[PDB]
RNA sequence: UUGCCGUUGCUAUGGC
């Protein structure tokens, strides 16, 4: 399983 | 209605009376 | 904002790395430069930026991904 | 596509006139393309009809064909028989062209308005912006036709001319 | 002194508490992580004492309460910090309600013996209408049209609301101050239900534009938009994982959305009276699915407009179990009113026997996460508590609570006390009209208020 | 025998409301009695839906006289309250009518229900 | 415990 992220 | 009654007419008139007071 | 999602994570010990497919969701924007992808994948996977490689990125028709 | 046996029949020419006008087709080439597909499908249904009833080939291929024809939306659910496939006409396919649904659903007030809107990248089927007016919509896809999110009519900022005129009004 | 030492201190103190409480230690630690494993682990339905429940109805000023959301702090084993936003809010339970009067109101429900106590509120009005008339400029701080949903962040820092203004406004928990307004950017992007991913900042918004939106509150940004429903998406539920479930109302498809996979599972009831009567040899064709709640990661339940409550399993597309006319049939219309003919028998024929009789619909349906019990709601005047079988292949009626009178727009449950001895408080928003619209004939006895009942476990 | 007649069963009501609820989305639906009275005289109506539980039912029994004089199919259904939900309006609807348009995207759906309706009558 | 109006207690539920 992968990872999740977000910016700006 | 083969033999209509006045029960609805009474309340319908009452609804008009409520509107009359409101305006 | 812009999201990035990793899928199909395969561990590779004898070349000592991790493979995966990167999906970058960038609404209201053209795309993400490879350097920004590298630095934040370093942040998330928690490796130094130099150890991170990213390539073969194609945007879908209509944009946003 | 393939050319017709006799393109110069007056009845024919009036046929393409009516079809193009009522569906806003660019030229006769689209009509012959659709006619070619209809000829192929009807020939296949014809050949299946020739086969004996309960023939495994007839059953299997006919069933698959009718199910596909239902899915594209040309053939109604209650008409799931190869005879009704044989009864199809080009108008049913042409209705299934995306222009017609953009017009008929109310997003556009004319077939030409639908054409320009579609080619202008204002129309989205689900996640995908479709600029191909000849796109064939299925039953499920029919209900998802909306304005694309990036469109000014679909939730985005005003177009270039709108903001330009607003600016010129500003100063 | 180092942060790791602090964790060592907190862990050491935590163990001392467990030793003071006490095999038992090992079992509890497993129960602490049972949430991560997607299976029910709270079998307490038989322990519940519905009969002795202390029921209470609290009136409020708002007309037509639309939704209620409850926040419960939870101790995080993984850092030993309570989900309370601040030290003052340690072990304080908050409930937030929205109504059609454009108010957001918060109440304190920490004292279960006592009634909810109002703390702060915010009203919207005509002051907040957008002048621009453009969807992307629809960023006014306050609501100007009916508010339909409210959801509290699991962190206890923010509460988010939406409604007929086509807005997602996120409010500060302490002061109810507006920090961000996120337009849906659609003409018919009407928010109908909001669900927070448990112990996460992810928010899922079901909109009447036939789409579902996903949000990250910590970032104040939109993530993805989900499509596949063929009608309005009235309800949405979420659990610790990301696979939120939704219902399509007239579409009649309970829909589970795999966010990680970008794949989607379809569920349809597909029951028809004719066979059902034949196998019997009043059953109403299903109308629409207007509520859904996830009992488990692998199971979920729905409520419909034929009074049918259906149990679902991810493996099976069809319902595994169903209860017909759960809340009963509506009262038959009076004969003196059906027709104006004086002759009584003529009026009776207009009733057409029992053909006109229709069932109650499931206005509210909430299941406590990872438990074997759930609560259903309607305007019948009583909250029904059900218990799921241990095999999760059937459920029965645990009992009823008749305190509530009026339409149950939303149901919430909060628990308190030690692990072994837990007393459950059920909170349900009660209104005089249905949340989506005013279709309901005015039911006698309805009062717009918040219903509260206390249930304890013994034996 | 009953004044509200014929009344659709649980099944036939089902496809009707599906036509009604979508037809509202397409601006093809006129909702309520006076609009029902409106469309019949102008002859732009396919068929008319009536609630059988209407208070009083006689408030709408004039419509069938208009409907069958113009040879327009009509029908009764159990619950007004459901029709408004289909119709999309936040209040009960006792009568509804589908307007005439051969260019509508739903000509087959409307005609499908229309055929069943004629058989019912 | 309620926007307003009552009843019932020393608390619970009836109308708009």
């Amino acid at each position: 399983k992968g990872k999740n992220l977000s910016f700006k | 209605s083969e033999e209509p009654s006045n029960v609805f007419g009474s309340v319908l008139k009452k609804q008009v009376e409520q509107r009359l007071e409101f305006y | 904002a812009v999201t990035i999602r990793t899928r199909k994570v395969i561990s590779n010990p004898l070349l000592a790395r991790k493979q995966f497919v990167v999906d970058v969701l960038h609404p209201n924007r053209a795309n993400v430069s490879k350097d920004e992808l590298r630095e934040k994948l370093a942040e998330v996977y928690k490796a130094e930026k130099d150890a991170v490689s990213v390539f073969g990125f194609r945007t879908q028709f209509g944009g946003g991904k | 596509y393939s050319t017709p046996k006799r393109p110069y029949e007056s009845s024919r020419l009036d046929a393409e006139l009516k079809l193009a006008g009522e569906f806003g087709l660019k030229n006769k080439k689209e009509i012959y393309r659709i006619s070619f597909q209809l000829s192929k499908i009807r020939r296949a249904a014809r050949d299946l009809l020739t086969r004996d009833e309960k023939d495994p080939k007839r059953l299997f291929e006919g069933n698959a064909l009718i199910r596909r024809l239902v899915r594209v939306g040309v053939l109604s659910e209650d008409k799931k028989k190869l005879d009704y496939v044989l009864a199809l006409k080009v108008e049913d396919f042409l209705e299934r062209r995306l222009q017609t649904q953009v017009y008929k659903l109310g997003l556009a007030k004319s077939v030409h308005h639908a054409r320009v809107l579609i080619t202008q990248r204002h129309i989205a089927v689900g996640k995908q912006i479709v600029n191909i007016p000849s796109f064939m919509v299925r039953l499920d896809s029919e209900k998802h036709i909306d304005f694309a999110p990036t469109s000014p009519f679909g939730g985005a900022r005003p177009g270039r001319v709108a903001r330009r005129n607003a600016a010129r009004k500003a100063e | 002194e180092n942060p790791a030492d602090k964790r060592r201190r907190l862990a050491k103190q935590y163990l001392e508490n467990l030793k003071s409480e006490a095999d038992i230690i090992a079992s509890r630690l497993k129960e602490d992580v049972a949430e991560q494993q997607g299976r029910v682990f709270r079998y307490f339905g038989d322990k519940l004492l519905i009969s002795e429940a202390k029921q209470s109805f609290t009136r409020v000023g708002e007309n037509n309460l639309t939704c209620i959301s409850c926040f419960q702090p939870v101790l995080n084993k993984y850092t030993f910090e309570e989900s309370s936003n601040g030290d003052k809010n340690k072990g304080r339970l908050f409930a937030y309600t929205v109504s059609k009067d454009l108010q957001l109101t918060k109440y304190d429900i920490t004292d279960f013996s006592k009634r909810p106590k109002k703390l702060k509120y915010a009203k919207g009005g005509a002051k907040y209408i957008p002048t621009s008339k453009h969807e992307y400029e629809n960023t006014t701080e306050g609501h100007y049209d009916e508010i339909l949903t409210v959801a509290a962040s699991p962190d206890g820092k923010y509460v988010v609301t939406g409604g007929r203004d086509r807005k997602l406004i996120v409010w500060s928990t302490e002061s109810l101050s507006p920090v961000k307004v996120i337009p849906t950017k659609d003409r018919r992007g009407e928010v109908l239900s909001l669900a927070f991913r448990k112990n996460s900042d992810q928010l899922y918004a079901s909109c009447a534009d036939f789409k579902i939106r996903t949000y990250s509150i910590n970032q104040f940004s939109q993530l993805e938009i989900l499509y596949g429903h063929h009608d309005i998406v009235e309800d949405i539920s979420a659990l610790a994982m990301e696979r939120c479930v939704t219902v399509g109302a007239r579409d009649r498809t309970a829909m589970l959305w795999k966010i990680p996979d970008e794949t989607r599972l379809t569920f349809r009831g597909g029951d028809e009276p004719q066979k059902l009567l034949r196998r019997w040899m009043l059953f109403f064709c299903e109308g629409s699915i207007d509520v859904v709640s996830m009992v488990d990661d692998f199971h979920f339940i729905t409520g419909s407009d034929n009074g049918n409550i259906c149990l679902w399993s991810l493996a099976k597309k069809k319902p595994i179990f169903t209860e017909r006319i759960a809340h009963g049939i509506l009262p038959e219309p009076s004969f003196n009113d059906i027709s104006g003919e004086t002759d009584e028998e003529l009026r009776k024929r207009q009733l057409q026997g029992k053909k006109l009789l229709q069932p109650f619909w499931i206005t509210s349906l909430y299941a406590i996460p990872y438990s074997n019990v759930f609560i259903s709601g309607s305007w019948s005047g009583s909250l029904k508590v059900w218990k799921i079988s241990d095999n999760l292949r059937s459920f029965e009626l645990l009992g009823e609570l008749s305190g509530a009178k009026g339409v149950v727009t939303k149901i919430q449950v909060v628990e308190s006390g030690k692990h072994g001895k837990e007393k459950f408080r059920i909170l349900a928003s009660i209104a005089k009209e249905h949340r989506l619209g005013r279709w309901i004939a005015n039911v006698s006895g309805a009062r717009n208020g918040i219903y509260s009942a206390v249930i304890d476990q013994t034996g | 025998n009953p004044k509200a007649f014929p009344l659709a069963d649980a099944a036939l009501t089902q496809q009707i409301l599906d036509v009604v609820q979508q037809a509202a989305n397409l601006r093809q639906l006129k909702k309520g009695a006076n609009e029902a009275t409106k469309t019949l005289n102008r002859g732009i109506s396919e068929f008319i839906i009536m609630a059988a539980d209407c208070e009083p039912i006689e408030i709408l029994l004039h419509l069938p006289l208009l409907c069958e004089d113009k040879n327009v199919p009509y029908v009764f259904v159990p619950s007004r309250v459901a029709l408004g939900r289909a119709c999309g309006v936040s209040r009960p609807v006792i009568a509804a009518s589908i307007t005439t348009n051969d260019a509508s995207a739903i000509k087959t759906q409307i005609y499908a229900v229309k055929d069943k309706i004629e058989t019912l009558l």
